RNA sequence: AAACUCCAGUUGACACAAAAUAGACUACGAAAGUGGCUUUAACAUAUCUGAACACACAAUAGCUAAGACCCAAACUGGGAUUAGAUACCCCACUAUGCUUAGCCCUAAACCUCAACAGUUAAAUCAACAAAACUGCUCGCCAGAACACUACGAGCCACAGCUUAAAACUCAAA
């Protein structure tokens, strides 16, 4: 199925900021994924100190991986997150864009007597 | 309902909260089950009208900075009075200018709740001074 | 409602108990 | 038989039913300044629906956002990210002085 | 009509043979999901 | 302890008044439910007991909030009498 | 310009200052607030300790320790102790809810330091260790 | 009724009229009425379409002298 | 299992469908899809293998076969699971619920009893 | 009470009588008591309300029913 | 009071424990239960009813074996209290709560409301609870106490569970 990538680098120079997105989409096609786009969010502060391979980290490079795999993919990535040292925190989500909302008419009342009833 | 009584007959009666209908009162008549409800009630609901005021600075920039916290306010049944607490501050000269500013906001608030036409008839606001002690610091003060 | 059904049934038992464990 | 007499139909003057301010939108873990317009910003505590105004609907949806947000490294948890105090204040909550 | 929206976005997806030059326009590049609401649901996007 | 210090439950103090600076600390930490949180977690509340007080605190704002409601309505015809003697 | 409660950022540019240093520079008075007990450290912005004092290290024992006066006796004494060391402006951090709470900010005052902002710091579990059960009482 | 349509929708484009409504003269007729007495001619001369037919009824009146202001 | 090179039941009758690149045919493959994919696979196999009419899916052969594909689901998913009570009620339910309709189809059409058995391995059982 | 004035003259005014006060309890069902042993009740009660001040029914509607005493209401 | 003083405060590092706010919501599941995040699998039935025992489940506590152990904590010890206190109050600590693999099969396991279908007209209806009923089916009941007991039987249960009487006794319960 489609699923979105949210990874955090370790804040690093160009060089081997590439190299590690090389690494990183390469395992995701080695496992058989199809990488769909690479969206970069930006170097920022972390909401909180995160410590990660015996180092603590303050900033991070934020990026988003789309792409498409099989589902026994997903559980073999994310033990090659677990061992790349760049990689402060990547978590794998199914893509919010697959997920279509359902139309709202509006709110609804409810009646007060359910209330105290339920 | 609820385990909360409202079985009341008269459930349709307009409540008359007013400083006339207490005199116009049977002597023998006693306060009802649900008749202290609405006192409860209505006490409450001064308690919040009266809180906004103090933090909105558009009430009166005075009262504002003064960061007043209102301990109780209970109306009383006869509806010729009503009690409001406020807290004291350790510094009795803070406390000075709290019940100086105070005393003087009260007239204007007066006018103020009335613009809640729902609580129009306010009788004169009492603000009482409680929760912080006064006697132990005007004890000190001697 | 009362808790006398129960207490009845609760010493029974409580009894029961103590009797076994004595013997 | 007779021309003058009521018609069966839906009514006409219905109003529409009233909407969130997030009805129709799409809610992401990664806009964090959404999320943040939702907690306090003393405690970063999230606010109930009373004081949102949010439907159940995108209560829920803005709530798995910021738990999501939180723990994946984009959203701080015990307080609303300074960076967001000064963008549209949608909730019914005042607190200073 | 899914499959011919498909088939050209295919056209962009990341490949072995154009990965370096993807990573590297990610590089120069930023994407912004951030957003707020107002009271009257209009959206205020970011001042960039 | 991970995040940034001094932004969280941090209020400023105005013109050197401590006293109405710790007014707004404690008001913002009741209306956020912090206070009332740090009191129960004192003892050990057992979850039956805690769905027996969330239970009766549900009910009572609602019952509360019922009854605020009638009073506001009810109080419209609180106005002078217009039939006096009749 | 208008008052904000909500303190400087470290990183942007602001205008506050306090004798010459800022937000981040001022040191800062750390109080417990048991409720048996009012523990009172006042540290440099560094974290270098430059004074402590407790209601029991000011001569108070058993229920008197968990009292107002002895809190406020309490920072008396860790304010003289630490304007001795050149503390005017103070940050404070309280956690805790014991008496000694506000008392123990008084203290600090009266002995001769500006409290410039109040930061509670009281530990709250989101779900933790489960706390002692409850008294019979 | 089925003129109930019609003022919902003049209602919704020209808001109510700025004439006050006079409840006392059982012969009033409102801005909303004379707008719906004349959409029910035109349906009448042949017309069909609705919304053809909403927006030549503002012509008339307009020629007529009537303010019809737009709410938005 | 149907080849992972399967395409889905919804893509496999689109015109031109063969001649898309390669990429797009994995993307609309069982391989990119959930096991839910495959098992619509596996239903519309049986029922085109089995029933007279492989699109009535009310009759109750059709029925068997969808609560026989349901069934081999739930034994794959315990084998790996064999703790999950939740799932060891619903596969158990699930038989029972196939028995009541092949005891139901015995009795009203043998000949379509027996070939529904034949074609999804159903040894049928007498209740004790 | 916005009628009572308009009902008591209109009662006057065609010679018959009018009660728009409180009504106490059992002016019918025990008017003899009240009135007198030889009191003549009403062979008619004309409601033009028939709810008191909290929204109930009149209770002369009950009792008048009790009195075989028919009526008209609004 | 005892207790600790290899203690306390600040800062940093840090789990096989527990999951503020949301949740003023009332959702999911057969029930038991389920409220931090993510992914995978996944929530029977195109009539209905249908079991103490068949089949598969079943909070807490408990048992067997190997682990984890922050915190809580039967028991136990200590400190008070008291006429006594093998209690309530304070401190310490263990079984245990957790994980794994097996058992045990009990709850005020309770909306104290059997499933399914239908009705709001009759009489609204002992009372209270939770407005009053109809059709249909399964389970169950027939004064109290003896009795969540005895015996029998089955059971990984061996101070256990399920099923479950009789005699004497009373005019009530
Ligand atoms: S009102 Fe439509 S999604 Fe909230
Ligand atoms: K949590
Ligand atoms: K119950
Ligand atoms: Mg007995
Ligand atoms: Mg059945
Ligand atoms: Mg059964
Ligand atoms: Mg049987
Ligand atoms: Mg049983
Ligand atoms: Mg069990
Ligand atoms: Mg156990
Ligand atoms: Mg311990
Ligand atoms: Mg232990
Ligand atoms: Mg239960
Ligand atoms: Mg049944
Ligand atoms: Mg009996
Ligand atoms: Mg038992
Ligand atoms: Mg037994
Ligand atoms: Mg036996």
């Amino acid at each position: 199925p489609r699923y979105e990538l949210a990874l955090i680098l370790k804040a690093m120079q160009r060089p081997e900021t590439a190299a590690t997105l090389k690494r990183t989409i390469e395992a995701l096609m080695d496992r058989g994924a199809i990488v769909r786009d690479l969206e970069n969010l930006g170097e920022r502060a972390l909401p909180y100190r995160i410590s990660a391979h015996s180092q603590q980290h303050n900033r991070g490079g934020y990026f988003l991986v789309d792409f498409y795999a099989p589902t026994a993919a997903v559980e073999s990535m994310v033990e090659h997150l677990s061992r790349d040292i760049d990689v402060i925190r990547g978590n794998i989500v199914k893509h919010p864009l697959t997920q279509e909302l359902k139309e709202c008419e509006g709110i609804v009342p409810v009646p007060l007597a359910e209330k105290l009833y339920s | 309902k609820v385990w909360y009584e409202s079985p009341s007959l008269g459930s349709h009666s307009t409540y008359k909260p007013s400083k006339l209908e207490f005199l116009m009162r049977s002597t023998s008549k006693k306060t009802r089950k649900e008749d202290h409800a609405r006192l409860r009630a209505l006490n409450g609901l001064l308690y919040k009208a009266l809180t906004d005021l103090l933090c909105t600075p558009e009430v009166s920039q005075e009262l504002y900075d003064l960061n007043v916290e209102l301990s109780k306010v209970s109306l009383t049944p006869d509806f010729s009075a009503c009690r409001a607490y406020w807290k004291t501050t350790l510094s009795a000269e803070q406390n000075a200018h709290m019940e100086a500013v105070l005393q003087r906001s009260a007239a204007h608030m007066r006018h103020l709740l009335m613009s809640q036409q729902t609580l129009r008839n306010v009788p004169p606001i009492v603000f009482v001074q409680d929760k912080g002690n006064a006697a132990l610091a005007e004890l000190d003060q001697l | 409602k009362n808790v006398l059904k129960i207490r009845r049934r609760k010493m029974n038992h409580h009894k029961y108990r103590k009797l076994v464990k004595k013997t | 038989s007779n021309e003058d007499l009521p018609i069966s139909m839906e009514n006409p003057y219905k109003e529409p039913l009233k909407k969130c301010i997030l009805c129709g939108k799409h809610v992401d873990y990664k806009n964090v300044q959404l999320l943040s317009q939702f907690v306090s910003p003393f405690t970063g505590c999230i606010y109930g629906r009373h004081i949102t105004g949010l439907c159940g609907k995108k209560q829920k949806e803005i709530t798995k956002a910021i738990k999501r947000a939180q723990i994946m490294g984009f959203m701080p948890v015990t307080y609303k990210d300074p960076a967001y105090l000064k963008d549209p204040k949608v909730c019914n909550i005042r607190y200073r002085e | 009509r899914e499959v011919l929206q498909l088939q050209e976005e295919v056209k962009n997806f990341i490949t072995r043979e154009n990965l370096e030059a993807r990573v590297e326009a990610a590089l120069d590049s930023r994407k912004n999901y951030n957003w707020a609401i107002t009271r009257e649901g209009l959206v205020v996007r970011p001042q960039r | 302890a991970k995040h940034l210090k001094f932004i969280a439950r941090t209020v400023m103090v105005q013109e050197g008044n401590v006293e109405s600076a710790y007014r707004t600390l404690n008001r913002i930490l009741t209306m956020d439910g912090l206070i009332e949180d740090i009191k129960h977690r004192r003892y050990y509340e057992k979850p039956c007991r805690r769905r027996q007080r969330e239970s009766y605190e549900r009910c009572r704002r609602i019952y509360n909030m019922e009854m605020a409601r009638k009073i506001n309505f009810l109080m419209r015809k609180n106005r002078a009498d217009p039939w006096q003697g009749c | 310009t208008k008052f904000s409660i909500y303190p400087p950022i470290p990183g942007e540019e602001s205008s506050l200052r306090w004798a010459g240093k800022k937000f981040e520079e001022i040191p800062i008075a750390h109080i417990k607030a048991s409720h048996n007990n009012t523990q009172i450290q006042v540290v440099s912005a560094s974290n270098e300790p430059l004074a402590f004092a407790s209601c029991g290290t000011e001569g108070f024992r058993n229920a008197k320790k968990g009292t107002g006066i002895a809190a406020q006796t309490a920072g008396i004494a860790a304010a003289a102790r630490a304007k001795q060391k050149g503390v005017i402006h103070i940050r404070v951090v309280v956690k805790g809810l014991g008496p000694g709470r506000l008392s123990a900010m008084h203290g600090l005052i009266m002995g001769g330091l500006e409290v410039i902002s109040i930061t509670d710091n009281t530990p709250i579990p989101h779900x933790g260790c489960r706390p002692r059960k409850a008294r019979k009482l | 009724y089925h003129e109930d349509r019609i003022r919902a929708k003049f209602y919704s484009v020209y808001g109510s009229g700025q004439r006050a409504f006079d409840l006392f003269n059982p012969n009033f007729k409102s801005t909303c009425q004379r707008f719906v007495e004349k959409y029910t001619e035109l349906q009448k001369l042949g017309e069909t379409d609705e919304e053809k037919l909403f927006v030549e009824t503002g012509k008339a009146l307009l020629a007529e002298g009537v303010i019809l202001r737009r709410v938005g | 299992d149907p080849p992972p090179s399967t395409l889905l039941k919804d893509y496999q009758n689109v015109p031109g469908i063969e001649k898309v690149d390669d990429v797009v045919k994995r993307l609309l493959s069982l391989e990119m899809a959930n096991k839910k994919e495959m098992l619509k696979i596996k239903q519309e196999q049986f029922m085109k293998k089995i029933v007279a009419n492989p699109e009535d899916t009310r009759s109750l052969e059709a029925r068997i076969i969808a609560l026989s594909v349901k069934i081999r689901s739930y034994e794959e998913h315990l084998e790996k699971h064999r703790k999950d009570k939740a799932h060891k009620r619903y596969l158990l339910m699930s038989i029972d619920q196939r028995k009541k309709m092949l005891k139901n189809l015995r009795n009203t059409n043998y000949d379509v009893f027996e070939k529904i058995c034949w074609g999804l391995g159903i040894e049928y059982t007498f209740p004790p | 009470r916005q009628f009572s004035y308009l009902i008591e003259n209109m009662a006057r005014d065609c010679g018959e009588y009018a009660h728009t006060r409180y009504f106490r309890g059992g002016m019918l069902t025990n008017a003899r008591l009240l009135f007198g042993p030889t009191v003549r009740l009403p062979d008619l009660i004309i409601f033009l309300h028939t709810l008191n001040n909290i929204f109930e029914p009149h209770v002369a509607v009950r009792d008048a029913a009790k009195m075989n005493i028919p009526t008209v209401g609004i």
